[PDB]
Order: structure tokens, then sequence, then C-alpha cells
RNA sequence: UUAAUA
RNA sequence: AUCGAGGACUACCAAGAUUAUAACGGAUAACGAGGAAUUGGGGUUCGACAUCGGAGAGGGAGCUUUACAGAUGGCUACCACUUCUAAGGAAGGCAGCAGGCGCGUAAAUUACCCACUUUCGAAUUGAAGAGGUAGUGACGACACAUAUUGGAGGGCAAGUCUGGUGCCAGCAGCCGCGGUAAUUCCAGCUCCAAUAGUGUAUAUUAAAGUUGCUGUGAUUAAAACGCUCGUAGUUGAAUUAAUUACUUUGAAUAAAAUAAGGUGUUUAAAGCAAAACAUUAUGUUAAUGAAUAUUCAAGCAUGGGACAAUGCAUUAAAAGGAACAAUUGGGGUGAUUCAGAAAAUAACGGGAGAGGUGAAAAUCCAUGAUCGCUAUAAGAUGCACGAGAGCGAAAGCAUUUCACUCAACUGUGUCCAUUAAUCAAGAACGAAAGUUAGGGGAUCGAAGACGAUCAGAUACCGUCGUAGUCCUAACUAUAAACGAUGUCAACCAAGGAUUGGAUGAAAACCUUGUUCAGAACUUAAAGAGAAAUCUUGAGUUUAUGGACUUCAGGGGGAGUAUGGUCACAAGGCUGAAACUUAAAGGAAU
RNA sequence: AAAUGGAUUUAAAUCUCCUUAUUUAGAGGAAGGAGAAGUCGUAACAAGGUUUCCGUAGGUGAACCUGCGGAAGGAUCAU
């Protein structure tokens, strides 16, 4: 329809096609507000409760240390990771963390085994300045 | 079918251009078809043509001179208002100084430098380079 | 890709042919994509003919040969060396 | 091409190009419109007719002679068909390949080419319609054509 | 005739 | 009844109103607009919040006063709360300005004054948490001193410097570095970028020609419905010396904002004021207000009528349809009809094997098998002719005769006069397998049972064998249903041959010239493509637009779950998400 | 003209059914994904050792095997 009167089918054809970008379509339906632990936040308070310690991947070698993470809004128990040397020994338990994200990568990305989140204070000020 | 039959001439037209040839032959003869090539005579791109009469819509013979690089004609006539002249050239036409494009206006079918002298605007036609 | 133009068959203008066994391994194949080959031979070897009209009851009889066509699968036609694969550029080759 | 095969044919007729009869042609437009008009009344098509003219009568073209067409010749003497000829004969078409369909049930092209010759005739009829031809309340029926178009 | 795996 | 039109309400009467051009529903983390962010053009996303319009005062509801309220810094009742109390009772509604609790990643003083703008009032005077001034304020923006933030393998500017660490600790957005000589870890020195800023995390925009109108891809990478008919929709041959659409000018239209005119806020962001000089009260001066232009979709007026739609008489399209003449057709349906292979039976001869395999075994045979001749009656099949040949929309179609049909090509000074192309919804046909009920049941044979092989063999090999294979009626509606290549139309390099016509020559068949239609083939230093390859296109495409429909958006999960619908059933059509992953894939060396 | 009685109008509030939407528990069952250089086989890529694949039907520990009909994306563009 490359008519001058065919508007109708033109402006349908990208409605219905515009629901196979992967990309844009998980930004619209209804999933960030039921499937997202953070949810549109961008940061998000949580209690550690465990201290967990992952395997990386195959062609890597190493334990990756990391915290146990139930936020407040809503709930949830996630794992977030503890950024650079040394920084576990600094986290201590049943207290508030602050927890944003990480890059995205191929949707995870850096304590490998799934995991998405990073503390980034401990209460106090930083799990970097501590 | 034939939806098109200024689209079936210029396409005749550009491919006789291409393999060098002398004349070309065009079936269906029109007064838009005719009014495209007078466009394109004012501005010498081909060195004339002549009108068969076959009772039937006659055919049309083009004698072309090296020098049409591409004459194509546009899908469906927008209607080109006259402050929209340039967005057009800056889409359609190699340079500033080259080409032209071709409009039906209520003065006639102009190209665009006299269609933007006469201050008119119309559909738009074609071009050639 | 396709290896061949043809897709390796004989059928231009129709969507269906019957089938035909193979004379080896019986199984199935297409009219036009059998390996067809005509046999002419004659009922007594090479070897024999000698003997046979040495003693014989006819004045002149002139032995009879036998006609059979032959049509193979293409797993039997290379296997049993009807046909060989051949060079990239000599596939084309139809004489 | 056609409208429902591939096939693609160009056997056509060559108007030549002279509108006017020709010099050795004599007869008259009195002559041609009652020769025409007797054929009329003898129940032949309109395409017919000129064909007759032409090949006996040496007229080829009729409206080289009386200026007119031979469907206008007849509808000002009102013998031209109430049923334009095109339509009548593809409802003749119709009616013969549905009488053999219903002793041969089990013929599946027939069926197909019945349905390709139905949708012409709802395509000629909504034509003709448009056209005024054909009064609104005409409408092709299977139980009805029978009788009309026999 | 039979011939599995790293 | 109301200020008033009005089903706004009542009585009687009629059956109407909206819908594929998306009604009625559902969602919104939705108040609308001026506008904002980013943009080559086109666009995408945002707009609670300066200003305009709407709605609300914890939740509904009902009212009073009055010119204006369904008012809540007014009242009444119910629900949920809060406070005082002398225990009898009582008021109150911070989505007003400060402030407090809670919530969250996330947001400031329980300040002073009506002096500016303006509103109200009995009025030059009184009030105003409107408004102004002050305090906190790395949200941002501008000018400006002399120091921090991140990094030093690549993307990406910067160390193959030295100490420790030894596939550990770790770094690492991606590729990856680390197993004792680390350019990537932890430090020291040095310099790399920006600089009063600089990193991180989430989201918008550009990059993304990875959402395509400009502008994509569909043979093989993902992707042309199995095929045809078909309504809405879209697109429609040439042709002529009342509206709408299109186009040119305007009218009218809130500012702020954007662009832009002037102006030395010391420049600048700003402001719309200040002065340039008159040494200025005087005079420019009755000084500036940018013309400030926008601006899309509608609406109004005006000049033009080329290209278009609805209007209400041209020709005869290498558009389409119809007719006729001669044909072509393994096109379809029905009846008829021929063939002998295999197997079964009958009779006769013969007398010890036969099958089958790589070798065997299971099995058949003295009740006479295999083998040989002659006779029969059903089932099925249709060799050789048989082809890069024909027909058909596709699936598909092969013994010869007769009917009934159908389609196409060619031939035409025959007819109509746009009747056309593609087509969501919808409808016919749709291999094989499978299902239902009859008939038939020869051969082969999913299942099954034996015997071999093997470590095992539920398989390949051999023997037997049920459903099935065949016909009739009705379902099913799927295939690598393939040319993996949608339908229609135009232009288009050299050939040789073939099928069916027409037309000359050469005496149905055959050899040649021309031309129309069909299935193909060869060459290309040319066109295209990632290449293989395509050339009766996969060419005429960044020099991007002939018409229409369908489909695709990294790989999986998955054509799965659920919902809907069709079927007797198997199943078919429509058809996700959570989560997981830096590749999967295509052509070629 | 105040208490008060009655009948309409507008009707909050509450209760009982019924529907829709969202979240969430469940013995057991059938799945998918990831990890651990775990048992059992050799299915596919070479003619992958029975050419591979598609539709359908049946069977089987498992890839899969077999029957019917297709395709070459074949290992044949060829008598």
């Amino acid at each position: 329809a490359r008519g001058l009167h065919a508007a109708r089918k033109m402006l349908a054809q990208r409605r219905a096609n515009k629901w196979a970008d992967k990309e844009w379509k998980k930004g619209k339906l209804v999933t960030r507000y039921k499937c997202n632990p953070l949810g549109t936040a961008s940061h998000a308070k949580g209690l550690v409760q465990e201290k967990l310690g992952i395997e990386t991947k195959q062609p890597n070698s190493g334990i990756r240390k990391c915290v146990r993470v139930r936020l407040l809004k809503n709930g949830k128990k996630i794992t977030a990771f503890v950024p650079r040397d040394g920084s576990l020994n600094y986290v201590n338990e049943n207290d508030e963390v602050l927890i944003s994200g990480f890059g995205r990568r191929g949707h995870a990305v850096g304590d490998i085994p799934g995991v998405r989140f990073k503390v980034v204070c401990v209460a106090g000020v930083s799990l970097w300045g501590l | 079918v034939r939806v098109n039959v200024l689209a079936d001439a210029l396409k005749s037209i550009t491919n006789a251009e291409k393999q060098g040839k002398r004349q070309v032959m065009i079936r269906p003869a029109s007064k838009v078809i005719c009014e495209f090539l007078n466009v394109m005579m004012k501005h010498q791109y081909i060195t004339d043509y002549t009108v068969v009469d076959t009772h039937r819509s006659g055919k049309i013979v083009v004698n072309l001179n090296g020098r049409l690089n591409k004459c194509a004609v546009i899908s469906p006539r927008f209607n080109v208002t006259l402050s929209e002249f340039d967005k057009w050239e800056a889409n359609l036409l190699p340079s500033r100084h080259f080409g032209a494009l071709v409009l039906t206006t209520s003065y006639g079918i102009l190209d665009n430098t006299e269609a933007r002298a006469k201050h008119t605007g119309g559909r738009i036609l074609g071009f050639f380079y | 890709t396709s290896k061949r133009r043809n897709n390796g068959r004989s059928k231009k203008g129709r969507g269906h042919t019957q089938n035909v066994r193979c004379s080896h391994c019986g199984r199935c194949v297409p009219k036009d994509k059998a390996i067809k080959r005509y046999q002419i031979k004659n009922i007594v070897e090479a070897a024999a003919v000698r003997d046979i009209s040495d003693n014989s009851a006819l004045t002149k009889y002139k032995l009879p040969k036998t006609y059979m066509k032959l049509e193979y699968c293409v797993s039997c036609g290379i296997h049993g060396r009807v046909v060989r694969v051949r060079s990239r550029t000599d596939r084309r080759n139809r004489l | 091409g056609r409208m429902y095969n591939p096939g693609r044919g160009i056997s056509r007729r060559c108007i030549p190009y002279r509108r006017s009869a020709p010099s050795w042609l004599k007869t008259s437009t009195l002559e041609v419109i009652d020769e025409m008009c007797k054929l009329a009344k003898k129940g032949i098509a309109p395409s017919q007719i000129g064909a007759i003219m032409r090949d006996t009568h040496g007229v080829g073209l009729v409206k080289s002679v009386t200026g007119s067409k031979v469907l206008r010749i007849l509808k000002l003497a009102g013998l031209a068909p109430k049923i334009p000829e095109d339509l009548y004969f593809l409802m003749k078409r119709a009616v013969s390949v549905r009488k053999h369909l219903e002793k041969n049930k089990k013929d599946k092209d027939a069926k197909y080419h019945l349905i390709l010759i139905e949708s012409k005739i709802h395509r000629l009829t909504r034509y003709y319609k448009s056209a005024k031809v054909l009064e609104a309340s005409f409408k092709y029926d299977a139980n009805t054509a029978s009788a009309i178009v026999s």
C-alpha cells in the first residue's frame, strides 16, 4: 500500500509490526511492575540475611562473594555483589543496604552465575569509602 | 495492468539510454507524457520526438543524445507546497545546479525552477538528471 | 545450497510423476529421477557361442539377443559404478 | 492475461486505419439496416449478426457505413434483447454445466469451473446494474436461469 | 559378515 | 422541570440507534493544551508542576445563604479517623504557608513585612503564609581564581616502569587477564581525559537504513498463505480549446516559550530596558516593544483548473469479457474394454529336495514340494513406448472405445465499452497417513511372532503376518504441499532446439522462411548479489517511489502454556510469558 | 411560626447473593533452563558405516526404528 489514500493500512501495519521488537515490547507490557524485583526504581534498600559465594563459569575459576538481600518495598529475596577487594568483611547482618543494578550485559553480568545487583552502601557510606 | 503510463514511458527511456540506444519507442501516448518530454527538451536532454497516430492512443518515438542519465516518475503524486520544494530537491536531485523536478500545476506542467518563479505548487510528477 | 540447477530430476512442467522400482535395491524412485540404462546382450556368452554353433540341429539359425531396461536409484547407481561422482565444473556436461 | 488462469494469448482483431467505408462498397444504410433488422428477428446475437454481414454482404465494419454500432442500431429498432448478449451466453454455459453436474456428482473439475463461471456472472451483473442496462430487481438464480436462458 | 567410546 | 434548548423527566405511539472506516468492552504506573528533551530531513519520547481550561478537598450523599456554590479555612446524616472532658457532653478536617509521622532510591525555614504586583472592603489610610525579602540548596544555566574525579590490554588518550600477590584474592559494561617472570589483581612512581567538577545505576533520544512515509528484508541467514474464487479497502488506459480535493494569497487567532530585530547587564546566561548624543531638565521624543514570523489538523474568503473523486455524447487499449472457425489436451466424470506377472484352485508328469543368506537358521515338502504344460474366477496393477515431452489453480493426471463436459492456444474489418489488478472477513479443491459404515481382501505390509548378527539388537538381513493398502459415501485439512522464488504490468544482450497453431516456399508425414502462445537449455568481458549463483530475473534500487496482499526482527524457552474455535478422535487455526544465553546462523577458501 | 405526625424526591450506610480482576497456599503430576569433566548407549555431521529430512501412524529404556507419500537441502545435472 504505497498509494496516496492508503494511510489506514500503512499506519496499522506499524502498530502490529512494532510488537515484535524485543527491546520495545518488554518496556511496554506489564512486566516491569510484577516481574522486576527492583521495579522502576534505580536503587532499592533491603536487609542482609545470608553471605553467599557463587562459583564462576567454566572458563574462570574462583568464588564470587555476595550477599542475600530482602527488599523493603516488595519483600522479595535477591542476591547482591560486594564490589571491589575484600568488601564482604565490611558487610554486617540484619542491616539496611542500598542495592543498585549492574550494566546489563547479556542480562547477567559480573559475578557470573545469575547475579544482577551490586551493593553500594552499608548503612554507611560506601562499600567504597568504608 | 497498466496503472501509470508515465511510469512505463520513463522506464523505457532510462533503459534505452543505459544501453546507448539512439531512439526509443513508447506505445501509449498521453498529454502528460508529451508535457514531460517537452520539459526535458527545453533543458536539451532529448533531441526531439515524434508522435504517430494509430487511432488507438498512438505511439511516441524519442531521440536521445547521450545526455539523459536517469528520468524516473514519482509514485503517488504528493501535494507539494511551495515551502516543500527544497526538501524535495535535496532528496531527489544530485546537486543544486544539475537536475530538475517536474510538477503538474494549474498553469501546466512545469519544472521546479519556473514553478518557483510563477509562485505555484502542485503534484510532483518526476525528475531527470 | 543447490548443487544442481535441475535438482537432479528431469521434471520441469509438472508436479508429480509415477514411481519405478530400483533394479537392485527395490527402492521406489520417481520415473525421471531414476538412472535409466538400456542393455542389449546375447543369450550366449562369448566363450560358448562357438560350442553351440558346432553341434546345432538348425541350418544357419542366428542367435537371439536379450533386451531389458534397468532403472537404478541414486544410491545403487553410484555404488554399482553405473555412474561416478564428477568434478564441480564437469557436472554440467550432459553428453 | 486471462481473468482466471495463467494463460496469456494476444489473439485480437486489427481494425484498419480507415474509419470510412471502402471505395468498392456501394450498399447504403437502408439495405444494411434492414438486412441487420431481419437477422435480429431470427434470434441471432449482435456479435454474430455483424459477422454474417461481413462474410456474406461484405460490410465488415457497420460503424464505417451507418455511423452507429450494431447494438445502437438494434436498440433504435427495439430488437436489442433484454438480457445483454455477453451476459446471456455466460448464463447459458452455467446452466449447461449444472445440468451435466446433476448426473455426474463426482466431477470435481466441473464444480470448480462452474464456480468460476458464476463468479463471472456476478461480475457482469454488477457492472450492468451500474450502467442501468439491467434493472436493480434482476438477480441470477440457478432455479430460474434454466427457463429464461433456454 | 562384524568395527562402540575418548 | 429548568435561566434555557433537550428523553432532562413523565404519558401514549413507532422500532429504532452504533459497528470491520474497529462500535461495545479491557489497560494505562492517562487530567487536556500552549509547550519540553533529542534531532540533516522525516521523526521518537515526555508534559503532576509558570499560563489557559477541567475536577477535588478523607469517602459518598443531601442542602442553607446569595447575583454566582451542590461551597467543605459553610451546614446535616452515614463510614473511617483525631482531639478536649469534671464521664454529663463537645469540634475538627494542612490535595493552603511553615512543620511533624510514615513511605520511598528520591525532595528546603514551625523566619520578617505589606515597601513591589494586585485583590477585597463602608475606602487615598485596613487586611492579604496572595506577593515581596531573607535562610537551606553540586537539580540545572552563565562568567570566573590556583584541585579533584576516573583511567593507563583492545573498543578508548595514556606504562611492554618496579614491589607483593600465584586460576587464590580478584579485576572484568563486551572480548578477556590471572596455574608463581600478571602490560588487565593489590600498591609505589609517572602521564591520559575532563576540570570545580567527575564516576556509578535506571530511564528517554541519537547511534537504529536493528520498526522502514523518506527507509529495510522474504531462494539458501528469520521471513511468500498448498492453491484458486471473493466483499470491504487500495490502485485503476488514451480522450473534451456543480461541488470536493490540490495549490497561491489573506482574514481572524492569549501571552510565556522557539526563531529572530535593537540594546556593552563590564562580556555572557539574562532583562526589555536604557541612553549613544543632545554633555542630557529642552529633544533626538508624542523615544523602544522587533514586522516580533510561526502554526499542524479542522473552519472562512480569494486567483488558477494541470493532476484527481462524486457529476448527471469520443475510439475500440499487443486491458478485460462474450461470440464464431479450426484444433490441442497421460484435464475431469460415467460406462465399456484389453493384458499378462504374482498368487490360489483343478488335472497330469517327476521323485527329493525347496526357500533364504556374507555363511546360515526359522519355514515349506513323501498328505509328493520347488519345477513343466494346460485350464479356470476374483483383487490389483497399467511394463517396454515414456522424454529436462503434454495437460491441470495446486494436489495431481498413462490399456482402447464411446458419450458428457471443460479449458486454453491460434485465426478474425464480429459484439460490449472500463466491465480491470490485488484482495482482511468468507468460500470451493487440497498427496500420503489417519477416522466412521458397507463391499473386497491378490501383492506388499506400521503392530506382532519367530531366525540370524552383535557385548546387547526391542533395528538393519531372512520367514510368517493383523490394521492398512483397493472401491463407494462422509470426515480430516496437513507435507522438503519446493522453483524453499506471491499476483498483475512495462523495458530488456547473443543463440540452437522443442510442443501447439497461423502464414509463404518446397510433393498427413518431412525439410525450410516469418510470426503467436508454452515447458525448457547454452554463452556473457554486461547488470545484480555476501557468495553460491540469477538472466522468460534473484536485472532496470542510496541515481532508493509501477499496483496490491501476506510474512520476519539474535538463538532458545516454543508453535510450548493458557484462553477461544473447528473435529467422532488423532489433531488443525489463533497463540504468549517467566527465565536463560554472546552468539546461533548463510556462502565460500 | 417552633417541636411533632404522614406521603413523595434525592438517597448515604450496611447485609446477602453473583460476576470480574489481581495476588497467593497445596499432597501429587508433567515440563524447561543451568551446574557437576555421574551411569547407558551411537542417533546426526564422511555413502557417519541402514543417505538425510518432512507430513502422518504405530512401537520402544534412550537417542530412535518401521510402514505409506513426498524433497534433494544427494552420494546422480549424463546413455
